[PDB]
């Protein structure tokens, strides 16, 4: 007979000892494990709800990848790259390029509790975490892969995070901000509450939808594959943020929790907000951007915040009102300067799609639309010149994305601005601001693309030359209207 | 002689980087700004273009120029009408 | 910018290859945060994980012109790992079953619960430093390829955890009066035959060096547990009428010398640039002595 | 370490043993058995080329069954009964209905040879063919199951063999005598050798490939992963047949390699002759039915019989003519008595696809055409009911298949007749009057449906009382012109 | 005719389906029609030949098709089974070739082997034989699947014996391992009492009889007279992977036993069948004893 | 008094059952049986149509009865013409 896994499972997690050849603190250093000087006794305390052994999860993990393998090889000749909208094919790349290295950095995340975390339940699921990001690299550098003799812009599957790209560097710079160049303790909170179980549980079992609406089975199978991992090690930052409220670090845990929601919702308005509400065509629109992140993001945080005895960040307004505005400038922005992207932004301003805009957001076309407006009457007459741009926008030192506003009739712009230790720093918003001065010691001597340009490191000092700088390798690679502008004669 | 400002045009979405010279008076600062802006996301207007400070209230002179101005680099400027 | 033709495969790869395995497409240059000598992480270049990582990644004594070249010889990917590994765990999982059935832990031989309590029950913790250990190898690995070894055999180790943890269960029920599940942590900290162990461990967890850290795990502790606990406890076993104990260690055994495997591949990976000899070799004279003296207190404590 | 199959091989055909209990003729008795009178010890050379063995087995249909079950669950929102052609639905309606079961069926023709063949090798490739026929019968169950909801018409998937539908008759009447209803070394050489060596493998490969022309990847994989299936249980005849050849029984072979091609062709020619030539759209018919039948069935017969040391059949220059007629007058009958079909024939007679016929078959206007021209004025008329029967057709009593021959300008038919034992029966070719009066015990007191028709089996006496006979329960079940006679309108 | 809605299932289940029931249940035609059970002349050879080792079986029931398998097995949760008892047995033949347990079996083991063990193939093989001969006849698909896997399950034993043969000869090169099998077999009298049980089982032609002679009289005397008492000569002479071969046989042999237990189960609700069963336990078990008596013999001679 | 016959009309692709009786002439058989034929698959015609036993090259009058004809029951006719 066999005995069930309650019967022994207290074992496996009974690992946690007295040193004594070496103190407590150098085999774990506060700023590798981020313990908070809480003693190791009372780690112990920690639990993991979900319990997982090494013979369950080779026997399970082989019938998934089996599955989402076979899938793949069985419709390689259905030629999905030919018959897709170029809207979807655009989301494939956005995807792939922002995520799938990062997933295999999440590795070293996982790896960074698995020998830090003073926390015997911690180091063993992190074990589980390195495994499950380990597949999840790997799986998303093999199905791309199979797309890049077809079309240069799917390279950039492997090679956006080995780029100077700007996207590229917001989402380094997030993502080693909260996975890679933290303590144990912080990586728990930071990366799996705030942003796995914040932000890319719901996303992906959104685009697994988007996916099968989009034709592509292929693809919906595999995020919806991946996805199902997801709780397995996303449920350790709970755990983490009980013990540190219990034992006198709450003010500590809120403001990491703070700083990892909004540091998660700049990136994910950039890479998400404009596929939701541009890139996936009207007919399959089921929510906005505005409607997902209300009814799927920030109602879950409240409740999931109230239940660990934690609050609502201090800028929860300035959030709601965030997610009205701010990824529709964005858009904007990433189409204006659609050249310096790995993927072919759509416009998605035609009359059909900005009075679902208008609806969704009402006054939509009293201030993006104005800026729509001359865009498109410039397509019109051909002025090819005045759709492109000469400069470099002005980029936030958080999150390396532009710094943008409301344009129009109601235009409000605000840049949030800091002298520090003799230089000047621009932000974005309030909060970006307010994270740089959490911990500065993580980003004062940081320099975004805008900074390297000006100190003479990007040549010829054009758009052209931060081209080159940016990674691109042939005209193909650099992102164009989606639609080839068929839009505008709509 | 160059000298980087963050500029915001009145009406546009966003805040772009606009290399000018020491030696540019206000006008052609707005001007240069302009060219990256007006009738590219902003639909051109009549009207004197005046530059400040970032969310000042207060306006610099037509014709003072950048280097008198006491700007420093990468400061960052609001280009609006005249009022 | 001038017009290209679509690649067959990665840019990085598609000079020497048209279609390269799953494993090179997979695996290969996969730690952006070498790119940058300055800054490995995209953060101040002085911030603290950067700092940690231009000296115990970057300023390493251990030097290669392309860690990234270095390939696993079994080269396993994470798909073809779990197939390995489901056959291993199904034999393991059967093992136990009918060893259970046919009530095998009543009939070892007297004395033997005894010794499994002292020296068998508190590998757990040890296994568990392994896994610590592997997963900071992991973490600090200057290429992919080499890190990918380093995240299987942190399973592996976990693996072995799992094993003992379930079988000092199951142990316990037969003789419940030997401390089984109980006794451990303190045999762990205070018993003399597991203080060469524990001393190697703790030094061992802190030596930061991503090159001393393979090392000394991989080349100096990992093969002397093979050879001073794997293989003695098995014939210990098999003298005192326990018939599963040895089996169970075959089994972890192949995970050892799979280990060993990739462990020989990356010296020799290595030893491509001479200096790196003395390197290696000082780091084995440094580590033999503490792992020497941990074998043999261990030893005389199972024997006793 | 493991040693290799080679080496051991042997051990698991060295099963032959002298009886001393019962006697060799009572352990191996000839009318289960068909040794012809040749003792076990000449069996032993019996040599399977493609070997294989139990691990290897389970390890590899494994991994089969995990691609097409997952296959299957992935794509289970391409909707395809919805957006097939009508020409693909019919095509999967009339396969699982005359196939599944089938399948199922030879498990038994398998078990026979597993049990009372007297060769060690045959007896364990046999019971890999017993498992092989139990993955087919029960994939080609479960798959067609999904449609049921969809279509009645999917129920003939299961309820086929369990019929008196006279295309069911025609199936089970051929399937029984090659496969359930002689001797183990007569199923080595009718079924594996003539019909899936000589027949089922090349049309499953012609069935995937019109598969993913129809855009049914489920399907096309499903085809493609049984196919896969194929040679390591049909491997078993052309064994079988070199020992009897060597042990004097030449003819025997010839005979009994005869009987089984012309059965199993004129089975072929009902059902898949019309979907080929017919069903499919023209733009992806590669070629036509005869075109097929050179190149993919008629050499390999003719160089794989050569090889063995046998003869073309007797009849092979009455096989090549067939090839041209037989299958356009089957089609025209299948689809004028459509109502009596679980599918919906296409008749595939639009100007363009008579051309396509003309091209292919030189004449086929002034022949086939000849009958369409007059149906398609009746359906432009609007005259339904003289495109819809009032009588039987008469039927072949080996084939069960009605009696038809050339029509039009080269107006030829002839029926073969035999008075046998008193009673008068008909045959539809000089081959099928042949094979009955090689074994007329096999057959001589069988009824088609028309003779129990007329001898008052089926009431009332009408083509209404022989519907209901047949086994249909719905007027939804009964067949209709695949495109409710849209193909007139142009 | 009316018309009618589409059903969610197969026209046989829809008034009541898992998979299993889905692809395993009602699928012999062949029994349909009394006088006919194959598609030919009533008067044909193998039409003859089911109407009386099949319809005219003193075992009857009005429904055998309702017969259930209790492990409800279709070929894909088989294969799903018995893909992970072969990667456990791999691992053994393999760790344990590695480690030379061959080697270390007490001295004159191998002759043993040789004599009780490597013959096995013989009465495997006439397992595999006689559990194909049930699956053709029996009167349900249900059923008959159960006499597939179960065929299949007697080709795997008789595969394992086939390689520890030829491995155990590596070792022991002089011992007659793979050379000498089928003489033991014809020839030993330990072998003669089931080889004899054996001929004569297999000559029970009606589908009754085979089931019940085969799965409730020779199955279970081979587990108990042979499995386990081997098992234990081997733990004796220092063959630890005999019995670990064995367990995993077991495993197969247990489940034999559960679906045929199952059958009984589903006979008996015809009560003149106990009557039929009972007899044709008693008529065979004495063979079943002397083969099981005989070879017991020498195992332990 | 039903006799069942099965039947091959010039210019059509197969046989048929047609059940014709022991009193009719070969003008009636010919009709009944045209009657499954005749503007179904073939072209109507002038002329006569004829009954014969299948594949022979002697028609029987028109006036004979199936019951004269030494016809037997179900056995093969031709309808043809001229
Ligand atoms: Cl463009
Ligand atoms: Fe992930
Ligand atoms: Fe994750
Ligand atoms: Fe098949
Ligand atoms: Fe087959
Ligand atoms: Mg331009
Ligand atoms: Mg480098
Ligand atoms: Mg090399
Ligand atoms: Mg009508
Ligand atoms: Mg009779
Ligand atoms: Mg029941
Ligand atoms: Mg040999
Ligand atoms: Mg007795
Ligand atoms: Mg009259």
């Amino acid at each position: 007979a066999m005995h069930p896994r309650k019967d022994w499972y207290e074992l496996t997690r009974a690992t946690n000892w007295t040193p004594s050849y070496v103190t407590e603190e150098q085999l774990f250093p506060e700023r590798m494990s981020g313990h908070m000087g809480i003693p190791l006794e009372k780690w112990e305390s920690y639990d993991e709800p979900y319990k997982t052994s090494y013979p369950e999860y080779v026997s399970i993990q082989r019938e998934k990848d089996a599955g989402a393998y076979s899938v793949k090889a069985a419709l390689e000749r259905a030629k999905i790259y030919e018959n897709s909208d170029p809207g979807w094919i655009s989301t494939l790349k956005s995807h792939y390029g922002a995520i799938a290295v990062g997933e295999y950095a999440a590795v070293t995340g996982e790896g960074r509790m698995a020998r830090f975390s003073k926390a015997p339940g911690n180091r063993n699921m992190a074990t589980f975490g390195m495994m499950d990001e380990l597949r999840h690299g790997q799986l998303q550098l093999f199905f791309p892969h199979e797309y890049c003799k077809k079309d240069r812009q799917f390279d950039w599957a492997w090679r956006a995070y080995h780029s100077n790209e700007w996207a590229a560097i917001a989402a380094k710079h997030f993502f080693d901000d909260i996975i890679t160049g933290r303590d144990a303790i912080s990586v728990a909170i930071m990366l799996t509450f705030s942003f796995e179980t914040g932000f890319t549980n719901m996303q992906f079992l959104g685009l697994a939808a988007d996916a099968a609406e989009a034709g592509d089975y292929t693809f919906a199978n595999l995020i919806s594959s991946i996805q199902t991992d997801e709780s397995r090690h996303a449920q350790q930052g709970g755990p983490a943020l009980q013990l540190l409220i219990e034992n006198g670090k709450r003010e500590e845990a809120q403001k990491k929790v703070d700083m990892a929601i909004w540091r998660a919702w700049r990136l994910f308005a950039v890479l998400t907000g404009p596929v939701m509400d541009y890139y996936t065509p009207l007919e399959d629109r089921s929510q906005s951007f505005k409607e997902f992140m209300y009814e799927w993001i920030i109602g879950q945080f409240e409740r999931s915040l109230i239940d660990l005895g934690l609050d609502k960040p201090w800028y929860w307004d300035l959030f709601l009102k965030d997610i009205d505005e701010l990824h529709h400038s964005y858009h904007m922005g990433v189409w204006y300067w659609r050249t310096t992207a790995w993927w072919n932004p759509a416009a998605g301003v035609t009359p059909e799609e900005r009075d679902w805009l208008e609806e969704k957001y009402p006054g939509w076309n009293k201030r993006w639309g104005r800026c729509w407006d001359v865009i498109t009457e410039n397509v019109l007459n051909d002025r090819m010149d005045l759709v492109s741009p000469e400069t470099l926008p002005s980029v936030c030192n958080m999150s390396q994305i532009p710094l943008v506003g409301v344009p129009g009739d109601d235009w409000n712009i605000e840049v949030f601005s800091l002298e520090h230790n003799g230089r000047l720093y621009h932000f974005g918003s309030e909060v970006d601001r307010w994270v740089f001065q959490q911990d500065p010691v993580q980003y004062q001597n940081h320099m975004n693309i805008v900074d390297r340009f000006l100190a003479g490191q990007i040549q010829p000092m054009t758009l052209e030359g931060a081209l080159k700088y940016m990674g691109f390798q042939s005209i193909e690679e650099m992102g164009k209207d989606a639609h080839d502008f068929a839009w505008a004669d709509k | 002689s160059a000298f980087p400002v963050h500029a915001a045009f009145e009406k546009d979405f966003l805040v772009q980087l606009v290399v000018v010279d020491l030696n540019d008076s206000m006008d052609q600062v707005a001007e240069k700004v302009a060219y990256h802006c007006v009738n590219r996301r902003v639909a051109p207007r009549e009207g004197v273009m005046r530059v400040r400070k970032h969310r000042s209230t207060e306006l610099f002179p037509r014709d003072m120029t950048i280097a008198e101005s006491g700007l420093n680099p990468t400061e960052v400027i609001d280009v609006v009408f005249e009022e | 910018f001038e017009s290209k033709k679509p690649m067959r495969t990665w840019s990085h790869l598609a000079e020497m290859r048209k279609k390269p395995s799953e494993y090179d497409i997979v695996s290969r240059k996969l730690h952006y945060s070498t790119n940058n000598p300055d800054s490995p992480w995209e953060l101040s270049p002085d911030s603290p994980m950067n700092l940690w990582y231009k000296q115990y990644r970057n300023a390493s004594p251990l030097k290669h012109d392309n860690w990234d070249a270095f390939t696993d010889p079994d080269q396993l990917v994470y798909r073809t790992y779990n197939l390995m590994q489901d056959g291993q765990e199904s034999y393991v999982q059967s093992l136990f079953d009918q060893f259970n059935e046919r009530e095998h832990d009543q009939m070892v031989r007297e004395g033997w619960e005894h010794t499994m309590a002292r020296c068998y029950s508190p590998l757990r913790y040890l296994f568990h430093c392994l896994q610590m250990s592997s997963a900071y190898v992991q973490q600090m690995a200057p290429a992919s390829t080499i890190s990918n070894c380093c995240i299987l055999q942190t399973a592996d180790s976990l693996r072995w955890l799992t094993h003992t943890a379930y079988r000092t269960h199951e142990l316990s029920l037969t003789y419940p009066d030997a401390g089984l599940g109980e006794h451990e942590r303190e045999l762990w900290e205070k018993e003399p035959g597991w203080q060469g162990l524990r001393e190697l461990m703790e030094k061992q967890l802190t030596a930061f060096d991503w090159g001393e850290a393979f090392v000394s795990l991989n080349l100096v502790v990992k093969p002397m547990i093979v050879e001073s606990i794997f293989k003695p406890l098995q014939q210990q076993a098999w003298e005192n009428n326990d018939t599963l104990l040895p089996l169970l260690i075959d089994s972890q055994l192949k995970d050892a010398e799979r280990h060993s495997r990739w462990s020989k591949a990356l010296v020799k990976h290595a030893l491509e640039n001479p200096d790196n000899h003395a390197v290696i070799e000082g780091w084995i004279e440094k580590w033999r002595p503490l792992a020497d003296r941990a074998a043999e207190a261990y030893l005389s404590m199972l024997s006793s």
